[PDB]
């Protein structure tokens, strides 16, 4: 036993390792494996084809818009004026209080990121026979606001970058949207529950109107797919602006305070009955101050009789809820019974003059 | 360059797909879409009984669904939610006879556990003046999802890869569907650890992207045919055919 | 075919590739797998204690995101009511299979002191999306499973590493309706149960304290099959 | 030209260069960047708690120094009333742009025990010099942002590192009047929110305890454009 007498280190405990850091960082863990060097392994038949990658997700088309293009449109008619962002809107005709929206995969994978930049590629799959002939400008205006979103026609469009398509025999093209902004990246459109518009707007006008033969249809539908381009890239990870539809229940927010439900009728040493959220002493459920008595709308606690009326009053310490003029009107403790708790945080503001 | 000379033979060149003894022809080129790479055979890890594919009978094609497709079907209309290792058998039962009567599916009657890849060719026979476009999309394990009813639309299946059947050019849709599932073998009958949802790889479903549009004298209907090959299959668990229950 | 591209009518010149934020921020964002390992809120509970080895709360362990518990009409969990589902099931909605591990880093309250045991149970199946959530011989401590005690007095957070103990190729990832009877073994990595070791006189101090659970995937997760996104809801339109 | 020098009428001989205190103190002071990383008081608050995930106080994160809160007429924050603004905005008054990181090292009180989460939100803009201060879907915890929990029971101080997540060349540095609508994204590094995880019965012990926040720039800050100093106030003439 040599005595190690050099003065040792001098540092700082902390409670928890880093959460945001996830790349170049060996992270210590209390494993629940049996082997210490054990790593999950993939057999030869379990080969992961999809390296999960924003250039792999964003490189997939999603149908996001569909134009009913009829014959009787003039040479100035607007078919779509959708924004030149990944956040392209397509509403579902639902009756829910929150209407769900489809998104392009580039829109979903950019909805987890704060800033995006790069070209977008929109594939227009016009569904036409070889005998239908049409011709349509897919244009692009850099820098349009809300007021300048209108005033538009094809003639003001042909100033900016525009692409005329000759629908004669082939019926599919891919306008690669330029990223023309003053800012190198570009902030997300929607954000959290808190709304920047697009850097630029696409337009699609009918330059030469549809001329079908007499043996074919009058109307032609155009599919509009959206894909992140060959140069699409996003950077800062933030709160998503999009939520899943796995639980579409959304609860708009008198009751008990936060952290006192469930409760049940009981006793209190400074107090007959009063509601308690715990079996240890001085654990009365606290109540908010009404700016009256109470009657519930449903979930009551089960004593000997169920309890649907309560009188809120300060305790001389918060507001207790009580299920010589006051002491004569109290309820005796023999009605306590089993002490079965109330279902959640259910009250009624019965007012009388 | 674009030098037409039609004749008694016609102009175009016929391509084929010859199999064991079923040869089906297409004038048009397929729009192939392959959702996943070709799988490793997996017979080493979980089978001691004699595994023998039957390429002389199982790799034949078999028509499992034809259907009329009218113009009065709406925009996002289901046409066939075919569950491919189930609809192969349940179409045979739709012909109101047993599974033993068909040469393509007799190993499903004898053997117990199927694995393998499935080809799908959805031919269409639209007129050249008809305008409409379908999509054939494969989705792995449809019945294991519950929100799939909210996903089952063209806006959702156009994000995964898929084939497109344009009624304009009478396009044909090859669809190479390899076996990917949770467990590396699909069971073909009542089975000790699951009975409900048997032999269910997923769902070939063919929604409509844009319906048939035509003039007032136009040909309204449009017949659609679906074929299935079972090419790199294998079977294990030789068992009695009296345990094979009828499919749902 | 989906990503086919017939007639490119490009107008653009060459845009300078920043390398997914490398040339500005000194870091990459091309790979979404290394974004997946930023810890996300998993589920949150309030202790309603109604023995020493009774499991205080159990939860199936799964990267899919739980069945989301907003709460009752009176006290909604304000993040799960307002800010829906976060990142990792927003990416897992874009896939169908997964094969990998998870991490947890359970954050306990401070006022509790008693020592805490954590069990990983790969036996217990998940029996559908209903009751695939935090639930306050299953009900007790068990011997043989992988276990870990964290002492609350030293540091009230246990960091875990749940391996891939399933007899599968890979597991299911979307919402799960309990279709087949053995397909139920194809969802969770197992079934973690956290249990305190306090007696009945101390357990009343622990009632209605928050226990937040985090998660992240950790170097092994490989989401395999691409599946498109479901319908989404935009959050700034929430009232 | 400013620093031109026509006719030098020097009388001096050669003065010995000490190397900015090197030859006396064993350390240099030529570079002001390494003086910038000495931690300075940023802002100080008193908790007036009026859920578990409610952000207890928010503050925009910026090296400019906040809008200075002296306080009311009765209880002024005696440093911010007396000793004005310190070092780092006294140097940042001498520049116009910055591009870099920050550090924070938030010092909590001791009597609190509950675990604390800290969010970095680069989304939230700054909307002018008014309400560019500590403020007691923004109001809750959020999933996807960069987060960190410090446990108060182990050590009640969280050291941070706020990176440069802006889509700019560099950001504004003087006082900011919200001139353009998107220029508002050009001031802060983001918007940090500190939130406790205490319940309502414990949160009353936390009311009116001081939470002091420090800051320093950390190896990446590069103040670019020289801009002369504003009018100053001499502190020993304060009554
Ligand atoms: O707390 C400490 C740290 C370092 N050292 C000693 O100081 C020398 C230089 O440390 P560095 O190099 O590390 C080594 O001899 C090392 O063992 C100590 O004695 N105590």
């Amino acid at each position: 036993n040599p005595s190690y007498q050099q003065s040792p280190r001098h540092f700082v405990p902390t409670g928890m390792h880093s959460l945001a850091l996830g790349t170049n960082l060996v992270e210590p863990l209390h494993a629940l494996r049996l082997d210490a060097a054990g790593t999950t392994q993939h057999p030869v038949g379990c080969a992961p084809d999809e390296d999960m990658t924003v250039s792999s997700i964003a490189s997939r088309y999603g149908l996001i818009r569909r134009v009913q293009w009829k014959k009787d449109h003039a040479k100035g008619s607007l078919l779509l004026q959708l924004d030149a962002d990944p956040f392209v809107e397509q509403r579902i005709e639902g009756t829910n209080p929150i209407s769900l929206y489809w998104f392009a995969p580039v829109g979903v994978v950019s909805s987890m990121f704060m800033q995006w930049r790069g070209s977008l590629e929109y594939r227009f799959d016009i569904i036409a026979s070889q005998f239908h002939t049409g011709r349509l400008i897919v244009g692009y205006v850099p820098g349009l606001t809300a007021s300048l979103q209108l005033q538009m026609d094809y003639m003001k469009l042909k100033s900016s970058s525009y692409v005329v398509f000759d629908l004669q025999e082939s019926n599919s093209f891919t306008f690669e949207v330029p990223y023309v902004s003053y800012r190198p990246w570009w902030v997300r459109k929607y954000g959290g529950n808190y709304s920047t518009d697009a850097p630029s707007t696409l337009f699609m006008y009918v330059q030469v109107p549809l001329i079908p033969m007499e043996a074919v249809s009058d109307t032609i539908d155009i599919n509009v797919y959206v894909r992140g381009g060959s140069s699409f890239e996003v950077c800062v990870p933030v709160q998503p602006s999009l939520g899943l539809n796995w639980n579409t229940d959304f609860i708009l927010r008198y009751r008990a305070k936060t952290g006192y439900a469930p409760y049940y009728a009981g006793v209190w040493h400074s107090f007959s009955l009063v509601f308690r959220w715990g079996s240890a002493s001085d654990q009365i459920a606290q109540w908010p101050t009404i700016s009256a008595f109470l009657r519930i709308k449903d979930q009551a606690a089960v004593g000997t009789q169920p309890w649907r009326t309560m009188v809120v009053w300060p305790s001389g310490h918060y507001n207790i809820g009580i299920p010589e003029k006051a002491k004569q009107l109290f309820v005796p403790a023999n009605q306590q019974g089993p002490g079965k708790v109330s279902n959640g945080n259910p009250w009624e503001v019965m007012r009388a003059p | 360059m674009d030098n037409p000379n039609p004749g008694p033979d016609g102009e175009g060149e016929v391509e084929l797909e010859k199999d064991s003894n079923v040869v089906l022809t297409t004038q048009r080129d397929p729009s192939t879409s392959i959702p996943a790479p070709v799988s490793v055979k997996w017979s080493r890890w979980t089978s001691n009984d004699v595994v023998d594919d039957y390429a002389t009978i199982t790799s034949r094609w078999y028509q499992i669904a034809e259907f009329v497709w009218s113009k009065d079907d709406p925009f996002d209309k289901e046409l066939a939610r075919l569950i491919l290792p189930r609809a192969l058998l349940s179409s045979i039962e739709a012909n109101s006879d047993a599974i033993c009567d068909v040469p393509n599916t007799i190993p499903f009657k004898v053997h117990a556990y199927w694995r393998g890849d499935m080809e799908v060719r959805v031919q269409i026979n639209s007129n050249k003046f008809q305008v409409g476009q379908l999509q054939a999309t494969w989705y792995y394990s449809d019945h294991e999802n519950l929100n799939i009813s909210s996903k089952r639309s063209v806006y959702g299946f156009s994000q995964m890869d898929h084939a497109l059947i344009s009624a304009s050019a009478s396009n044909e849709a090859k669809l190479v569907i390899p076996f990917k599932h949770v467990y590396p073998f699909l069971p073909t009958r009542i089975v000790p650890d699951w009975t409900t949802g048997i032999l269910d790889m997923g769902a070939l479903n063919i929604r409509v992207i844009a319906p048939l549009r035509m003039s007032a004298t136009g040909p309204t209907t449009c017949n659609v045919v679906v074929f299935i090959k079972l090419n790199n299959s294998e079977f294990t668990g030789t068992s009695s055919g009296k345990f094979y229950a009828s499919q749902i | 075919e989906e990503s086919r591209n017939t007639t490119v009518l490009d107008t653009t010149t060459t845009l300078q590739s920043s390398g997914f934020g490398r040339a500005f921020f000194g870091e990459a964002f091309n790979d979404l797998k290394t974004l997946m390992r930023r810890y996300q809120l998993y589920g949150q509970l309030l202790l309603s204690v109604t023995d020493i080895d009774h499991c205080m709360f159990t939860f199936p362990c799964l990267p899919q995101g739980l069945a989301l518990d907003i709460g009752s009409a009176g006290s909604p969990h304000e993040i799960f009511n307002r800010c829906r589902d976060g990142i990792i099931p927003l990416i897992a909605s874009g896939y169908r299979f997964y094969r990998g591990d998870l991490r947890y880093k359970i954050v306990f309250p401070s006022n509790v002191n008693s020592n805490i045991w954590v069990q990983h149970r790969p036996d217990r199946r998940l029996e559908g999306w209903s009751a695939a959530k935090i639930v306050n011989g299953q009900g007790v401590y068990n011997h043989g499973y992988a276990s870990h005690i964290q002492i609350t007095r030293v540091n009230n957070v246990i960091e875990l590493e749940v391996p891939f103990y399933n007899a599968t190729c890979y597991n299911y990832l979307q919402a799960f309706n309990a279709s087949s009877a053995a397909s139920s073994y194809a969802v969770s990595l197992g079934e973690i149960s956290v249990g305190f070791q306090a007696t009945s006189d101390d357990i009343a101090s622990i009632v209605n304290k928050p226990v937040t659970i985090y998660y992240s995937i950790g170097d092994g997760m490989q989401f395999s099959q691409w599946v498109g996104y479901q319908p989404m809801m935009i959050l700034d339109q929430l009232p």
